RNA sequence: GCUUGAGUCUCGUAGAGGGGGGUAGAAUUCCAGGUGUAGCGGUGAAAUGCGUAGAGAUCUGGAGGAAUACCGGUGGCGAAGGCGGCCCCCUGGACGAAGACUGACGCUCAGGUGCGAAAGCGUGGGGAGCAAACAGGAUUAGAUACCCUGGUAGUCCACGCCGUAAACGAUGUCGACUUGGAGGUUGUGCCCUUGAGGCGUGGCUUCCGGAGCUAACGCGUUAAGUCGACCGCCUGGGGAGUAC
RNA sequence: AAGGAGGUAUUCAUGUU
């Protein structure tokens, strides 16, 4: 199982939804007996720069180790959901649970 | 000189240390050179990756000409 | 490079103060090299050309250091 | 290229004793799997010259070996042969 | 006319000639001059004294809104770039903001052959 | 038979190495609209050209193509050509540590096969910017050019063909030996890391320089030094890399 | 564009700014 990475900011207006749809991606992973080692929202966060004329996305980061298939059709659920403004997934070598930067 | 990296031993940078980056960009929001901040090449290469993912990220700005 | 009058700032200091952070961007140089298309050929030469020079006076000085001007 | 389970089960498949890694057999073992793996790959990508220039070279290097365990002993070239189901 | 006391002065100096253009806050222009109005003609056009009478007849043209703080954007590699800004000044104009708004790409479009001369 | 050459395995390291698919922002162009008015554009100086049907400028929205500022470095990777935003999938090579393993399985290579910048060709798409040809305006004694305004193939994509470059380090590949210094980059061992340090030990890489070599220029442990193995090539200049 | 200084270039507390 690859270690993956994943940060997703979502439109604020749908920020109620959210807690959903952590819920709905974490049991897709857990069903897929992928494990989830860190997830943290980090709420409204006033982006540098306005995305599609808005402002203040829910980032939410989630550190994850599960297979592939599952992190493409994740993928693919992120990029159909119109909620999610922007999402990025990134290899890692270790799952790092550690408290994040901002965070802490 | 004086590499602040290879002082503490980091091994990566981890964009999402935002106060770090803050640091190591100008103003106008490009990234200050290893010639003048004195950073080792390989930690220069990690930082420039790392400043990158969180301009995609939106975390800093391409530029202060953005919003 | 933005920049917003101070309070109590004269506006030749503030005018200076643009002029200064103009230059440390390097706006003027960078336009300048981007008016017209130079071929990667004559881009790549120069930057070589340019190391040489550099390298070659370092040297240059740091041997003539040690002689007798007078 | 190839992962560390299926590099040990070749080993203990093909290896005289399970840890002589370095036997003949063993490497032309590794060696037809990683190019058998491969053909899918280059299928698929069919630009991929890069690649492909590291795949000939495990070709050439297998049949050198090929020759030399046929120089040596001409019943382990002949089951090895069998075993892999190469053509000569 | 509907005086609104602040303005934004753009500053298009190009190599050849000098366009001052304020503006209201939002974008809707309110008055413009150039060089080429002003009366110089090549040679004389591009120079910094042309930029700042420029910038003057400008002031004068929309002397009419009442305007008084004035946010200053300039903008393009131009001879002068800076007799615009002290032309304001000394028009009477409080200077805000003296912001730079070049367009530079990051590798875009392929720039014109250079020239043999 | 043996283990020193060669190769395999265990753990890690760095890299614009390659292929495929997404995505980001800046910028250019065009379109629609608002504000606003007589110039804009260009040159050594002008004109062609564009603008009162409202240009240029300024603001908002949209479409599209191409390329990835800063980082960026006589830095890195690749056999060479060459490779530069970020992310994912597939994939090649190199190097270091400790061992274990096979036991000469090696080096070179005529024919042969493959890869091979740019321009070019075929079929089908795409087309923002740039731009051979071409059109116009200038310059000049002339200007089939340099300069200016436009501008088609092409540049981009898919699949084929072509197979040539100052394809250059103008330096074939492999191996061994021979004083040094200053760096860069990437591993790794030890010494109290006395905190950014001190002493080693590899790989790749830039400069200076000793003997030696060279016509000289210069090369100089990455040799053009001292040698060994294999291959390619030269025999005065033109005619000619031309004719058949 | 012209003149002066430092270096191969920076360490030079952050804060302030
Ligand atoms: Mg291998
Ligand atoms: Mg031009
Ligand atoms: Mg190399
Ligand atoms: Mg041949
Ligand atoms: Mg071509
Ligand atoms: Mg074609
Ligand atoms: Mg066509
Ligand atoms: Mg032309
Ligand atoms: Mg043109
Ligand atoms: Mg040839
Ligand atoms: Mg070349
Ligand atoms: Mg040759
Ligand atoms: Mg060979
Ligand atoms: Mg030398
Ligand atoms: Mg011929
Ligand atoms: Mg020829």
């Amino acid at each position: 199982m690859r270690h993956y990475e994943i940060v997703f900011m979502v439109h604020p207006d749908q920020s109620e939804q959210v807690p959903g749809m952590i819920e709905r991606y974490t049991a897709a992973i857990t069903g897929a007996e992928g494990k989830i080692h860190r997830l943290e929202d980090w709420g409204r966060r006033q982006l540098a720069y306005p995305i599609n004329k808005l402002h203040k996305a829910h980032y939410v980061l989630m550190n994850v180790e599960a297979p592939q298939e599952v992190i493409d059709e994740l993928e693919t659920t992120f990029r159909f959901n119109d909620a999610v403004i922007r999402s990025m997934v990134m290899r890692t070598k270790h799952a790092v649970t550690e408290a994040s930067p901002m965070v802490k | 000189k004086f590499c602040r990296f290879t002082a503490e031993g980091v091994q990566e940078i981890d964009y999402k240390d935002i106060a770090t980056l803050k640091n190591y960009i100008t103003e106008s929001g490009k990234i200050v050179p290893s010639r003048i901040t004195g950073t080792r090449a390989k930690y220069q290469r990690q930082l420039a990756r790392a400043i990158k993912r969180a301009r995609y990220l939106s975390l800093l700005p391409y530029t202060d000409r953005h919003q | 490079p933005v920049i917003k009058v101070r309070e109590n700032e004269p506006f030749d200091v503030a005018l200076r103060r643009f002029k200064r952070s103009c230059e440390k961007a390097g706006v003027l140089a960078e336009v300048r090299r981007r008016e017209f298309y130079e071929k990667p050929t004559t881009e790549r030469k120069r930057a070589k050309a340019s190391a040489v020079k550099r390298h070659a006076k370092k040297l240059a000085r740091e041997n003539a250091r040690r002689t007798r001007l007078y | 290229s190839l992962s560390t389970e299926a590099t040990a089960k070749i080993v203990s498949e093909f290896g005289r004793d399970a840890n002589d890694t370095g036997s003949t057999e063993v490497q032309v073992a590794l060696l037809t799997a990683q190019i058998n793996h491969l053909q899918g790959h280059f299928a698929e990508h069919k630009k991929d010259h890069h690649s492909r220039r590291g795949l000939l070279r495990m070709v050439s290097q297998r049949r050198k070996l090929l020759d030399y365990l046929k120089r040596k002993d001409v019943a382990r070239y002949t089951q090895l042969i069998e075993r892999l189901g190469l053509r000569r | 006319r509907k005086q609104v006391s602040d303005g934004v002065a753009h500053i298009h100096a190009s190599f050849n000639n000098t366009i001052v253009t304020i503006t209201d806050r939002q974008g809707n222009a309110l008055g413009w001059a150039t060089a080429g109005g002003s009366g110089f003609r090549g040679s004389r056009k591009s120079t910094p004294f042309a930029a700042q009478v420029a910038a003057e007849r400008c002031a004068d043209a929309v002397k009419e809104y009442g305007i008084k703080n004035l946010e200053v954007m300039v903008k393009g590699p131009g001879p002068g770039r800076e007799s615009t800004i002290r032309a304001l000044n000394a028009a009477g104009f409080r200077i805000t903001n003296i912001t730079d708004v070049t367009p530079i790409p990051h590798n875009g479009c392929r720039p014109p052959k250079k020239r043999r001369v």
